[PDB]
């Protein structure tokens, strides 16, 4: 039950197909990225992000909210593929200017009292 | 006719003190008119009218050539006027400041100063509250 | 020393030179920008102290920033500035560009654009006036005569 | 009612001056720092208290409408003065 | 007992103003 | 009563309660709710799914004729459980009249695209899935309108940060613009002005 | 393949920060993408956050060349929400600053029309007026362009002493530098050239893409809100609405010639029509007393401090206001919860529907056409992005 | 009530033919704009001789803020925070205490001037007259951090330039 | 057309909220207590969700 | 630590990291980024400039509002040295000119002004100084810059016994003259290398490595009396390095052998410019003269660092070198040069 209307997919299965459609088209686009924006990165760690990218939603169990992920993905690729996006848009994803923030409980400790 | 317009330039050029004076004033402000003095300035700025130029070129300062340590033969700015005479100049009102002087008070600056930014006399911003937390000063005697 | 009035004389040269033909580029993002319009408008005629405006960043050696910088546009201004061959010269003009101003604490806003590029000048208002404007650019002026890079050459 | 610090540095109304180890200090070196030199705490302990003769009187900081709002000070007890909250201003009664 | 004195039209009116096109023939045949 | 409170219009009003019930009657299928405000404005609460027709007779019907959309929003409300509240505005100038169609949706709950009725919904349903993340279905080219290129999340949300939660600056290093965690020289300083006794009796609710 | 061209932000002809982004074949415009969102502020969450007081300068940042008039429209909107009604001496300045504004907005309009056109000569004739104008502005407010003067309960201040004479003086020799531009323009075979024809939109398609103002008058649709839905004072004035035939750009500037002339002839009857009292609704616990009294009375400090730090509370509710803006219909739809911060504020802005219009009405025109259709829809991009 | 900008119809005599005819093969309309250009080539610039000559103000007018004595030299203000609350910008930082007279001062008073809107409606609130929007604009410098005011540099200001501002507020109070 | 979904609603991964700001965090849900300074009682009408205090410091200009 | 000088925030621009740095040399290569990792955290920076102005600009953006102070000092002035190093507790030197100018010889700016330096911060109760040396520093060198590097190095070391002294190798990054002048070379025609570059071994470090280990050598608190050496991970021989750059950059390789003679009087032929030279007789022979190996020094990984290999950062430096025609090849075309480990 539970009355909910779909976006685009009945079950996880079409989820899922519409997933790896899109998987597709950024795998098939991240070399023609790196091309025309000039990056610094290969095309192996453009590839690295975007499967790092998928792979962090990849705990979602809810089909409206995987066409949503889907839906805004393909919004990105849109945007990368026009050039609507610059470089700085492209390297926001690497985070190449920010320190790296420790984990563990000692290191916390010792910067402040943040968790 | 023409040659009255000429009679007005070479009286133009006769009145501001000879052939010296009109390049003075041509070279330090680009222009050569002939005001009435409403008034000086006590740091050497000096303040005309002329009531027949439209309304923006009828009052006018030319500028002191010495303000408090500068040299200001060339570099003038409009932050060198003092406030009686920034309200008279700015047409804020008719009356100039030597016939209605303004009111006397025992904190106003008696000597204005420029803006003196880009200069060691600029403002820098700091904090004016006191310290909020005190640490506890251990003893300075041994504990054993 | 002979040589150092030489360095001297091409110094001041150089300056007059650079600070009498100061050429902004055609560039406004907001409110200010109509003030920026009025200081060419006959009553001030920044056209009479050698200020012209070019719509090519590589023909001018001014920037103004009148108006908001968005986030979004912050890539574009920080290109149009890279593109200006040098020497180049940026002032901030409005609140806005200055510090954030009425949208300090937006998401969407850059806190001041001397985050993004160098400044030279900054003039207060929202908007400032023309006449305050044509005041910060009179004061830019006194900045580039305050140059002194053959005599830093020559001494080094 | 200025005075300088230990370190030569102006102590201002609010009374704050860097400390000796604070490195803030750099921020004057090569410049000046700001201190307006009219004390209001001062300038107000030099005017006179003004002698009337009633109980209540009534102070609006002078000018009417450019003033303060208009407050009434009691004038009963004789060990001190009545003092404007606004204007700072002293009242008394004529007294011994 | 002062009088009310606020930035009104003088008594009567202002004088009218032009707000038509003017643009006048000025030419030969 | 006289010089400083606003005059009533019973006429107008009047007019549009009856123009409320007509479009009530004529689509029971959609129309949940009918109100006229006091100043003389109808408002007409209907089910999502009767969005494009309701619009439709509103813009189509001779009696109606609304051909013009004045403009297209959504509003917020965390506490209800459908969290978004879309309204339309619409303009009739054969009856220079105007009427006010509002529905509801939540986060994960597409609503029906108006393009076809109106033209230019386009861009207003366009800054609606940008601001608040209300997708349209069927819509031509729907994609940020407003945000930066990249931008994550809603900022007209009620629960997003005001200042938001990355800025951006130009870093010499990567000799580029940067995007970092945001923070604040001075924070915002939140005001509490709300008065703890009642100014409006008539507004008054029950004491659960 | 097209050329894919970038047009701004960095342009003249941008008209402020927009990147329009265009497919050409040649310089034939086949497609046109207007890319805004360069001058989103996030105005409407920062208003979220203030009382009605402190939201009122954030309609001067709008629209930059109609100040007052978006200030009038939050107005009313607040006004009607609040149940209260301006003195008829506020309406009057009202509706007189209101046409002063429209001056202001249509000699900014048809100048950097021109401008872009290439006639660049017009600009400076009338920009002397504008400054003119904006000393109106600083001489009753303080401020030469965001002068806050209109406010929910009528206006600031009341006029200074001798301001009407010199808007008079003004006014009475506005029409020939009208006449003066209309020669450098109206008859001139190159400025038809480049304006006739030029960004065709029809009757329906105007009234389905949301076009409202000029948009709509050049198109022949007779429609007005001052005349149809009038507010302040505006059904006691007279005036014609200049109407088109042909709807493009040439027709558009015609009608906005012929609107400064009407503002005139408004100005005129307001200037001869202003009546004596009171600026701001008699209601202290809406608008501030004055200091006189504020020095003096007990409840007019208590209400001066609540005024000032708090706020009145407005009644809960929603209004959709609009005015007829310069530019088109301006419309607030504000949302209160019965508290002194509005729960919501969208912003209806014009430009906005005129700018998502501009790829229709740009088909089958070249490059210089397309600058043409950007200066006749009257853009200012304050009011698109907010 | 409305007219018609573009709905006039063409005489086709033979004399208005010939003169069409004539403003088209000798550019009659053309000669008329070179006129009018030439026409303003005579007239007297409307430009003004900067930083001579200055632009005419108001006694209303907003520009950068100060600080107002009584007098007696006291300050005005008293740290209500009332300009705090409405500063539409939170341009305004206030700290206060008891002075060592038991006065109600303040110990800090920032106004951030690249967080101003300048619209005045601090001095509005002001129940002391003791901020205010003084006459000056020419004020600009060559660092941000010149632009951040404190409670020095605001009474500096207010020491500065009181004497146009009591008389700028002389000739205004009466509409406030 | 439905399509019973069965699990627990959640938005997490559409919020766009970095994820340090969605798991290190501690709301509050309470009714505001009544301020001891007045008796008016109309602000203690409705629930309100507010989140943990963080640290806050002193900036090295201006303070 | 006093109080005002405790750690507060999240690390980032509006943070109070407690650190108040004097960085001599800002205005180079190595020093913005340096002024730019230091404003990062919300230090405290001091700039000590003799330049114009004007060419002091790009470090503005660098930090928040009164984090970056900007201050006129003169190398033969201890007045001035100790005026603009008063208050801070760390002192960096990256005073350093590849050529001598009529004013200043090699000696006067890498023992008389390090040394300088050094005295008045430990006069002012400078906590820590940081100094930069060469690897290749030796008394009995060839090139009078590595001689009197080595002898700063020991003049420092006497003034300032708890000073950190850092000793990298061809640093390499954008505006870096050792990756520069392998690209400049190509406009004559042919590459002129002594030997061919068979004779000599390179171990290039990265600007942010060196960058980023000073910051770190900062925080480190051990990292004292410390003397590192900062080196990439790679060793090439000079032709193969060069031959690489020519690669990256996509331009023909002409490398041709020029006797040693022959090349000193290119360099003193060059060297009579008036303005920045070309190339000198000190830079022909620090070009090719071997990398130093010191294993018995601590490196970047003893500061947590790990190196940036050149084939990952040499696109970005030689990228602009290029003609239209392969202004967008990817970084990963060009087949790592040939590296001599061991
Ligand atoms: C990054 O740093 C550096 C620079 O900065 C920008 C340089 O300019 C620079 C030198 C710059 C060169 C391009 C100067 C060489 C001069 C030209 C290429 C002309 C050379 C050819 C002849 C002089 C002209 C006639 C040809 C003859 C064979 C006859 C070097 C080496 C450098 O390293
Ligand atoms: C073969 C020659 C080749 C080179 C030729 C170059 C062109 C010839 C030289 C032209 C010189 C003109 C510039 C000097 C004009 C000075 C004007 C004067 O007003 O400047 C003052 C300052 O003068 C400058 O400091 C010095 C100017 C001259 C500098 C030295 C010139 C030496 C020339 C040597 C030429 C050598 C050429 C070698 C290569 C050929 C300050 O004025 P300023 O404050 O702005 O005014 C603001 C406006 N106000 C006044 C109304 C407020
Ligand atoms: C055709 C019309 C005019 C043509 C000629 C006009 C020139 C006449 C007057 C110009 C005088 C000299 C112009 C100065 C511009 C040259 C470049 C410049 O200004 O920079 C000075 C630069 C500063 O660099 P550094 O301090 O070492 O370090 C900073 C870099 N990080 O150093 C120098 O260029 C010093 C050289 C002095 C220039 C020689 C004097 C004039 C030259 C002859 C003119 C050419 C015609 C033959
Ligand atoms: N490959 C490399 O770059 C590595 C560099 N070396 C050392 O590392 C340090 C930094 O190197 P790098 O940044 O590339 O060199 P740069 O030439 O780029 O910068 C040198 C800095 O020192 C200043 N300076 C130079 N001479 C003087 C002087 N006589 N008086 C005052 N200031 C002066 C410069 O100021 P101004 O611009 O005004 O002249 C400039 O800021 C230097 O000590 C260098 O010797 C270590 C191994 C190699
Ligand atoms: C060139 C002259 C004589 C004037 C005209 C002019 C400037 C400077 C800048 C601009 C400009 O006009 C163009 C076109 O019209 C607007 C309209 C704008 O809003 C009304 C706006 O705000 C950013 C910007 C612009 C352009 C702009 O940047 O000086
Ligand atoms: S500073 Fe004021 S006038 Fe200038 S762009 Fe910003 S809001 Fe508009
Ligand atoms: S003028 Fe307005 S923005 Fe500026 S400090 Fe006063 S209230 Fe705040
Ligand atoms: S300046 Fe005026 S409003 Fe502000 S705290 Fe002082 S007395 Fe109150
Ligand atoms: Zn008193």
């Amino acid at each position: 039950g539970t009355s909910v209307k779909p976006i685009f997919s009945r079950d996880m299965n079409e989820a899922k197909r519409r997933v790896r459609e899109l998987y597709r088209a950024w795998y098939r686009e991240v070399p023609n990225t790196v091309h025309l924006f000039q990056l610094d990165i290969s095309v192996k760690q453009g590839r690295d992000k975007v499967r790092e990218m998928f792979m962090k939603n990849a705990h979602v169990t809810d089909p409206r909210v995987v066409d949503l992920l889907v839906i805004k993905g393909k919004m990105e690729l849109e945007e990368t593929i026009n050039v609507w996006k610059q470089r700085t848009h492209i390297m926001r994803f690497f985070h190449e200017t920010e320190a790296p923030r420790p984990t563990d409980f000692l290191s916390k400790f010792y910067v402040g009292h943040d968790p | 006719e023409l040659v009255q317009v000429l009679r007005r330039g070479l009286q133009q050029v006769s009145g501001h003190g000879g052939l010296r004076g009109y390049l003075r004033v041509l070279f330090r402000a680009n222009d050569v008119r002939v005001g009435t003095l409403v008034g000086e300035d006590k740091y050497g700025n000096k303040y005309y009218e002329d009531n027949k130029q439209f309304f923006g070129r009828h009052r006018w300062v030319i500028y002191t050539t010495e303000m408090n340590g500068r040299d200001t033969f060339w570099d003038v700015d409009g932050s060198m006027v003092p406030p009686e005479w920034h309200r008279w100049l700015h047409c804020m009102t008719d009356d100039p400041p030597t016939t209605k002087p303004p009111t006397a008070r025992k904190y106003i600056w008696t000597n204005h100063k420029f803006n003196v930014s880009g200069t060691p006399q600029q403002y820098v911003p700091y904090s004016t509250t006191r310290k909020k937390i005190q640490e506890w000063v251990p003893p300075s005697t041994p504990y054993k | 020393s002979r040589g150092e009035y030489v360095v001297a004389k091409l110094d001041d040269l150089v300056n007059w030179a650079r600070r009498s033909s100061l050429w902004p580029m055609t560039f406004g993002l907001a409110c200010c920008a109509v003030e920026m319009m009025h200081m060419a408008a006959p009553r001030y005629d920044m056209d009479r102290f050698g200020v012209v405006f070019r719509a090519s960043p590589r023909q001018s050696d001014v920037m103004i920033v009148a108006g908001t910088l968005t986030n979004k546009m912050a890539p574009a201004l920080r290109k149009v500035y890279d593109q200006m061959p040098e020497p180049r010269y940026v002032v901030s003009m409005g609140s806005c560009a200055n510090g954030g101003g009425y949208y300090h604490y937006s998401y969407s806003v850059v806190r001041g654009c001397d985050r993004i590029v160098p400044v030279d000048i900054y003039v207060p208002g929202c908007p400032p006036t023309a006449e305050a404007l044509l005041y910060g650019i009179l004061q830019l002026q006194r900045k580039i005569k305050r140059e002194k890079r053959l005599r830093i050459w020559y001494r080094r | 009612g200025v005075r300088t610090s230990p370190t030569g540095e102006k102590v201002t109304h609010t009374g704050q001056a860097y400390d000796d180890g604070d490195y803030r200090r750099v921020r004057f070196s090569d410049r000046q720092k700001e201190v307006n030199e009219n004390f209001a705490i001062d300038l107000i302990a030099e005017q006179p208290v003004s002698e009337v003769g009633s109980r209540v009187i009534s102070c609006d900081g002078g000018g009417g409408a450019l003033g303060h709002p208009r407050v009434y000070i009691n004038l009963d007890k004789e060990t001190k003065t009545g003092t404007c909250g606004y204007c700072g201003l002293q009242f008394r009664q004529p007294h011994h | 007992a002062s009088k009310v004195k606020q930035d009104m039209p003088p008594p009567g009116g202002y004088g009218p103003i032009d707000y038509k096109r003017n643009l006048p023939r000025r030419g030969l045949s | 009563t006289r010089p400083t409170i606003r005059p009533r219009n019973d006429v107008v009003h009047k007019q549009l309660s009856a123009f409320g019930q007509y479009v009530a009657e004529i689509l029971p299928k959609y129309v949940q709710q009918v109100q006229v405000s006091c100043f003389n404005e109808l408002e007409i609460f209907i089910h999502p799914d009767g969005v494009i027709p309701v619009l439709t007779f509103l813009r189509d019907h001779t009696n109606a004729q609304f051909k013009s959309l004045a403009d297209l929003t959504a509003v917020d409300v965390p506490t209800r459980q459908n969290r978004f509240e879309i309204v339309y505005n619409l303009l009739s100038l054969r009856f220079n009249s105007r009427i006010r169609v509002k529905t509801y949706t939540d986060e994960l709950t597409p609503i029906e695209s108006s393009v076809t009725v109106y033209k230019a919904a386009n861009w207003y349903e366009r800054e609606i899935w940008d601001m608040f993340g209300v997708f349209f279905a069927n819509h031509p080219d729907l994609r940020r309108i407003l945000t930066d290129y990249g931008f994550e999340g809603h900022p007209f949300r009620k629960d997003f940060p005001l200042s938001g939660y990355v800025e951006l600056r130009y870093d010499d290093e990567v000799k580029r613009v940067v995007a970092e965690p945001v923070e604040l020289a001075q924070e915002f300083r939140k005001f509490d002005l709300n008065s703890p006794w009642e100014a409006f009796p008539a507004y008054r609710q029950p004491p659960e | 393949s097209n050329l894919t061209l970038n047009f701004g932000p960095q342009h003249p002809a941008a008209h402020g920060v927009l990147r329009l982004v265009m497919e050409l074949s040649g310089e034939m415009v086949r497609k046109c993408d207007p890319h805004i969102g360069l001058l989103h502020r996030g105005t409407e969450k920062l208003i979220e956050y203030k009382t009605y007081l402190q939201a009122l300068p954030y309609f001067d940042r709008l629209d930059y060349v109609s100040m007052m008039c978006n200030e009038q429209a939050y107005s009313l909107a607040v006004e009607k929400l609040l149940n209260i009604q301006p003195p008829p001496r506020a309406q009057w300045i009202r509706v007189l600053f209101g046409e002063i504004t429209r001056l202001l907005n249509h000699i900014m309009a048809v100048t950097t029309h021109a401008l872009d056109i290439g006639a660049m000569t017009p600009f400076f004739w009338m920009f002397e007026e504008r400054e003119k104008m904006f000393e109106f502005y600083e001489r009753v407010s303080g401020a030469r362009m965001h002068a806050a003067y209109i406010r929910p309960g009528g206006v600031h201040q009341d006029l200074p002493l001798g301001l009407l004479d010199d808007i008079y003086e003004f006014s009475k020799n506005f029409s020939f530098r009208i006449d003066e531009l209309e020669e450098m323009l109206t008859n001139n075979r190159i400025w038809r050239n480049r304006t006739v024809d030029i960004g065709v939109v029809t009757a329906e398609d105007a009234l389905n893409y949301g076009f409202s103002g000029v948009m709509l008058r050049g198109s022949g649709i007779q429609w007005d809100l001052r005349k149809t839905q009038p507010y302040d004072v505006y059904d006691q004035v007279e005036f014609d609405v200049p109407i088109g035939s042909r709807g493009d750009c040439y027709d558009r500037y015609l009608c906005r010639v012929e609107e400064m002339r009407q503002s005139l002839r408004i100005i005129s009857q307001c200037l001869n029509k202003m009546p004596p009292g009171e600026i701001k609704v008699d209601d202290a616990k809406v608008s501030p007393p004055k200091r006189a009294e504020m020095k003096t009375s007990m409840e007019s400090l208590i209400h001066h401090f609540k005024l000032y730090t708090e706020g009145y509370q407005v009644p809960p509710g929603a209004t959709y206001t609009a005015i007829e803006a310069p530019k088109g219909e301006f419309g607030v739809y504000l949302v209160s919860d019965g508290s002194s911060r509005p729960y919501r504020c969208k912003i209806k802005a014009p430009g906005f529907a005129h700018l998502a219009g501009l790829d229709k009405m740009s088909k089958g025109h070249m490059l210089a056409d397309v600058v043409a259709i950007i200066g006749t829809q009257d853009i200012v991009f304050g009011e698109v992005d907010r | 009530t409305y007219k018609f900008v573009n709905m006039r119809e063409p005489s086709m005599d033979m004399k208005s033919v010939t003169d069409r005819a004539a403003q088209t093969l000798l550019w009659t309309e053309l000669v008329r704009g070179l006129g009018m250009t030439l026409s303003y080539l005579f007239r007297e610039p409307a430009t003004i001789n900067y930083p001579f000559e200055k632009g005419p103000l108001s006694p209303r007018f907003r520009g950068e803020h100060a600080l107002r004595r009584y007098p007696s030299g006291e300050e005005r203000c008293i740290a209500c925070k009332l300009c705090e609350a409405v500063c539409p910008a939170q341009a305004i930082t206030i700290e206060a205490e008891p002075r060592a007279d038991g006065s109600r001062r303040t110990t800090r008073y920032d106004i951030d001037m690249t967080k101003c809107i300048y619209c005045g409606f601090c001095q509005e609130a002001c129940p002391v007259d003791a901020i205010v929007e003084g006459p000056n604009f020419e004020f600009s410098t060559e660092t941000h951090e010149e632009l951040l005011y404190n409670k020095e540099k605001l009474l500096n200001n207010g020491d500065k330039w009181e004497a146009e501002i009591a008389a700028n507020i002389q000739a205004d109070y009466l509409y406030r | 057309q439905l399509i019973a979904v069965d699990e627990k609603l959640d938005i997490t991964t559409l919020t766009g909220v970095p994820e340090e700001h969605i798991k290190t965090r501690k709301v509050r849900i309470f009714v505001p207590a009544r301020n001891n300074m007045q008796s008016g009682v109309n602000n203690t009408k409705k629930w309100k969700m507010e989140f943990d205090t963080r640290e806050r410091w002193e900036n090295p200009l201006m303070g | 630590l006093h109080h005002a000088l405790i750690p507060h925030g999240k690390g980032g621009r509006s943070s109070v990291s407690g650190i108040v740095a004097t960085v001599f040399g800002a205005t180079g290569f190595l020093g913005r980024y340096v002024v730019n990792h230091l404003g990062r955290m919300g230090s405290q920076v001091i700039v000590p400039y003799r330049c114009e102005p004007y060419d002091t600009m790009h470090l503005r953006p660098m930090g928040d509002l009164g984090q970056i102070i900007f201050m006129e000092w003169n190398g033969k002035d201890k007045d001035s040295i100790r005026k603009v190093v008063e208050h801070s507790n760390v002192v960096i030197n990256l005073v350093g000119r590849e050529w001598e100018t009529k004013n200043f010889d090699f000696e006067d700016v890498f023992v008389k002004i390090p040394h300088a330096i050094a005295q008045v911060s430990k006069e002012a109760g400078v906590e820590k100084l940081i100094h930069i040396s060469h690897l290749n520093a030796d008394i009995k060198s060839p090139s009078r810059y590595l001689r009197s590097k080595a002898v700063g190095e020991k003049e420092v070391r006497a003034a300032f016994p708890e000073a950190t002294i850092i000793k990298p190798s061809d640093i390499f990054g954008r505006e870096d003259r050792f990756l520069n002048y392998f690209a400049s070379m190509r406009w004559f025609g042919g590459v002129p290398l002594i030997s061919l570059g068979k004779e000599t071994v390179k171990q290039p470090v990265y600007i942010v490595d060196v960058s980023k280990g000073i910051i770190n050598a900062i925080k480190d608190p051990d990292a004292k009396g410390k003397t590192f050496a900062f080196v990439g991970p790679n060793r090439y021989l000079l032709f193969d390095l060069v031959q690489y750059i020519f690669a990256v950059a996509y331009r023909p390789f002409l490398p041709y052998p020029l006797p040693h003679f022959a090349y000193r009087w290119v360099g003193r032929l060059f060297e009579v410019s008036p303005f920045e030279p070309w190339t000198t007789r000190d830079k022909v022979e620090r070009v090719h003269m071997s990398d130093m190996t010191l294993p018995h020094l601590p490196g970047l990984e003893d500061l947590g660092i790990q190196a940036t290999p050149l084939e990952l950062k040499a696109i970005e430096v030689l990228r602009r070198h290029r003609t239209y025609r392969w202004l967008t090849s990817e970084m990963e075309d060009v087949k790592p040069a040939k590296t001599v480990n061991i």
